[PDB]
């Protein structure tokens, strides 16, 4: 049972890693703000 | 945070 | 999150030339890209030669080289307890991370003269021709050296198991918390040590630093030094350690590759100039420590793998100098059918006297005066029977005491029954049985003594001594069971 | 003799004759005048047919630096080129001359404070965005520095900026990120 | 030219650097100027290191060499049976030339 709530674990870990992948300028725009506020 | 939302969706996805 | 970085003029075989780093350290943890660590051990006027620790497939040339700040230390503490790391700390067990919470620097200086005091407690190990012949202190380095097969990893074991009898008992100033460094062995022998820990509830009390054959050679060089970090840990905080490192003559090895290739100048046998100084540096940190400093201690257990007894080699010299005595292993009493094999003749300790209870103390001296005597004339053996008749027994006594010595795998005494099979031997009691029965012997006698004795070893153990009632009693419960015993 | 030695170092051969010229000029104030002429003899040496001369390993050495007088004398050179020209050649360091030029280059790209500084980014960037990126990583500078903006584009980071300033390194791509959700979900 | 003949930048106890000869190939035998051979062993961004097949003392800083593009090949065949030859197939027995039809390499 826990080997199994192990690799379902490890199995879903890495699909949805490998999903937001194929997922807008606005953090670009962020950057330049995080950029201005390093100081 | 493009971190946060994936992580977020993610789990709403998994789930 | 800004760090100062710099690229990879070069890569390959561990080595790494890093081109900028206008402020990096020497023996400063760097990090690539791919998020292996390093350190930087060639300052240069134009590039920094650092060694990686991990394989050098992941990092190409121009690959950014961030600082981290900090000179190369590994995570301490009771967390660390029962797991297989690496030779930084990062579990390989797979058992979730280390849950410590303090690091501790590998490249620490040992203490000063004013923290030691001298070699005063035992370590036993259980092994009979150790713990009475070749004893070990708490704070003494005791290196063993050996051929290749010969047993030292399994003195090692026997030392890590026996300290389960302190460590599930009672008494918090006679536990003693085991590290085992692991260099240039295989995965799979390190797994069957850590199998052989945990089917003896050893692995409750005992580090493993694993830097295997496949483990580059800069893990290598570093894994000993981890460990002995680790031990110093408890060592600083009043509690007693033991470190083994299994063996030195591979960290030498490892340390004379990556010397080789940050170009550095070889001396005798290609090794660096300064390989005494690294294996001095890391075993001078094996201390006693005094009252006003916590009472700690870190034994050391140095294994060295010589080549056909070639302990006049280079690594076999510094070692043997910088220890505290030896225990040579040899293959002609391991074929001979001495196991362990252990050579009396040429195995010392400097400490010795000091690092034994009284009782052992009593019985071992005389063990010690007749085997010098039987090895100054085993050599007139198989002609015997023409030679005088208190040589004779000189002889016959002598091959009595060796036939004691010899001891099974993963079978390490109590100290009160150590004391008492040694006297069962010492005092004549066997001159009247043949040798090939002496084991069975050894064996059944013993069993009786824990079985119906067991007040007499609790005091025992309780004074240390052999007292004359005490003495009186052993004589009377070996004579009952020799006259039992066929 | 005391020497003066650049802010920056250069090494090997390159990078001694080019402290050793940068000290023989900073000792008669003419950094900006041996270095123009540096650069347009660096020019000179490397048109086929002077370039081509330069590097046969069978002309003699002095009639080889003598030739060399000849066709660096005829644009007014100041004495200290014409002293380091002497100096490579009577050396035979010549085929390094460039080299040594291009070094000296870059010993002017720090007196004038010029920092040279990438933004590595997904896509090609705007010039708004740009400017006032100049005008961020521009206030990090202390008092008297120029910038030298050296921005290239590589989608293979999916996004994010990368700022490699000087020696200073900050690594907002969303692959670094995404790195770290790797290495860290996984541990 | 230097693309099939060099010059020689260099020369003493028997190994001639050679600058040029950059179409040569390793192992291939090469002939100087003096009538002396030698075998382009090294190859070196710089230069070639040739191995004279001879005495260094007909050769000179500055000689030419030439490419043969014919590596190392001694003849071979019935006919060389009783005749003592050099390591490169020529009789030293004083007997006339040999018959050899075929060579091998
Ligand atoms: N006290 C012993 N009695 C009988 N056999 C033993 C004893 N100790 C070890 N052996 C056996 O001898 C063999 C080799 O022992 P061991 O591995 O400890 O020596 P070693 O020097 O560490 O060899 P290596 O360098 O390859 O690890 C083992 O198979 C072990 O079972
Ligand atoms: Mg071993």
């Amino acid at each position: 049972q826990n080997m199994m709530r192990r690799k379902e674990q490890e199995h879903m870990i890495n699909w949805v890693e490998k999903h937001v992948v194929q997922s807008t300028i606005a953090k670009c725009i962020a950057d330049l703000k995080l950029l201005a506020k390093k100081a | 945070q493009k971190l946060f939302v994936d992580k977020i969706r993610e789990y709403k996805s998994k789930r | 999150d800004l760090e100062e970085t710099g690229r990879v003029l070069s890569i390959g075989d561990g080595i790494a030339r890093v081109h900028g780093l206008r402020n990096v350290q020497a023996e400063e943890m760097v990090e690539f890209s791919s998020g292996l660590k390093g350190m930087s051990l060639n300052l240069e006027p134009d590039n920094v030669g650092v060694v990686v620790f991990g394989n050098d497939k992941l990092i190409k040339e121009g690959d950014i080289v961030k600082r981290t700040g900090a000179i190369v230390d590994v995570p301490v503490g009771e967390e660390l307890l029962g797991r297989v790391v690496d030779a930084l700390g990062n579990a390989i067990d797979g058992k979730g991370p280390i849950g410590s919470k303090t690091r501790r620097r590998v490249g620490l200086k040992a203490p000063g003269i004013i923290p030691r005091i001298s070699v005063r407690e035992p370590m036993q190990t259980g092994i009979k021709a150790v713990d009475s012949l070749v004893p070990i202190g708490r704070g003494q380095r005791e290196l063993i050296i050996g051929d290749r097969q010969t047993g030292k990893t399994s003195i090692a074991i026997d030392t890590i198991i026996n300290q389960k009898r302190f460590n599930d008992g009672s008494d918090e100033k006679k536990k003693l918390y085991c590290i085992y460094v692991a260099i240039g062995q295989k995965r799979s022998t390190v797994a069957q040590l850590v199998k052989r820990l945990t089917d003896a509830d050893a692995m409750k009390y005992t580090i493993v630093v694993s830097a295997t054959a496949s483990d580059a050679a800069p893990l290598q060089y570093l894994a000993p030094y981890s460990g002995c970090s680790m031990g110093e840990y408890f060592r600083d905080n009043g509690k007693h350690a033991l470190i083994i490192y299994d063996d030195l003559s591979k960290q030498a090895v490892a340390y004379r590759q990556m010397s080789l290739l940050l170009r550095r100048p070889p001396g005798r046998e290609a090794y660096p100039g300064d390989v005494f100084y690294l294996h001095s540096r890391l075993l001078e940190r094996a201390a006693k420590m005094n009252d006003a400093f916590g009472g700690g201690s870190l034994t050391a257990l140095p294994v060295i793998e010589t080549q056909a007894g070639d302990v006049s080699a280079y690594i076999p010299t510094n070692v043997i100098s910088i220890t505290d005595g030896q225990i040579f292993l040899e293959t002609e009493l391991f074929y001979k059918g001495i196991r362990p094999a252990i050579n009396v003749g040429l195995s010392v300790s400097r400490v010795g006297s000091a690092a034994q209870t009284r009782a052992m103390k009593q019985v071992a001296g005389t063990m010690k005066l007749e085997l010098a005597q039987y090895r100054e004339v085993a050599a007139f053996a198989q002609f015997g029977s023409d030679l005088d008749a208190a040589t004779q027994q000189l002889l016959s006594r002598g091959v009595r005491l060796t036939e004691l010595l010899k001891q099974g795998q993963y079978s390490p005494m109590a100290i009160e029954e150590q004391v008492a099979v040694i006297y069962a031997g010492v005092r004549g009691y066997l001159d009247k049985l043949e040798p090939s029965k002496i084991t069975k012997f050894e064996n059944a006698f013993l069993s009786h003594v824990v079985s119906q004795h067991q007040a007499l070893l609790g005091t025992i153990r309780a004074d240390g001594k052999i007292s004359e009632q005490s003495d009186a009693k052993l004589k009377e419960i070996v004579t009952n069971f020799l006259a039992g015993f066929e | 003799a005391k020497l003066v030695r650049p802010p920056v170092q250069v090494y090997g051969i390159e990078g001694r004759y080019a402290t050793a010229l940068y000290s023989a000029a900073s000792k008669q104030n003419k950094l900006e005048q041996v270095e123009k002429e540096l650069l347009r003899v660096a020019q000179i040496l490397k048109e086929p047919k002077v370039a081509a001369s330069v590097l046969n390993p069978y002309v003699k050495r002095s009639i080889k630096v003598k030739s060399l007088n000849d066709i660096t004398a005829k644009e007014r050179f100041s004495p200290l080129t014409t002293n380091l020209i002497n100096l490579l050649a009577e050396n035979g360091r010549l085929s390094n001359t460039q080299g040594v030029v291009s070094a000296f280059s870059t010993m002017m790209s720090v007196h004038r404070g010029e920092v040279p500084c990438t933004v590595t980014s997904a896509s090609p960037l705007e010039e708004a965005t740009l400017s006032e990126l100049k005008t961020v990583l521009k206030s990090f500078l202390s008092q008297g520095q120029v910038l030298k903006l050296e921005a290239k584009t590589d989608p293979s980071i999916l996004g994010g900026m990368i700022v490699r300033i000087g020696e200073k390194y900050v690594d907002m791509s969303v692959k670094t990120k995404i790195q770290k959700l790797g290495r860290a979900m996984r541990e």
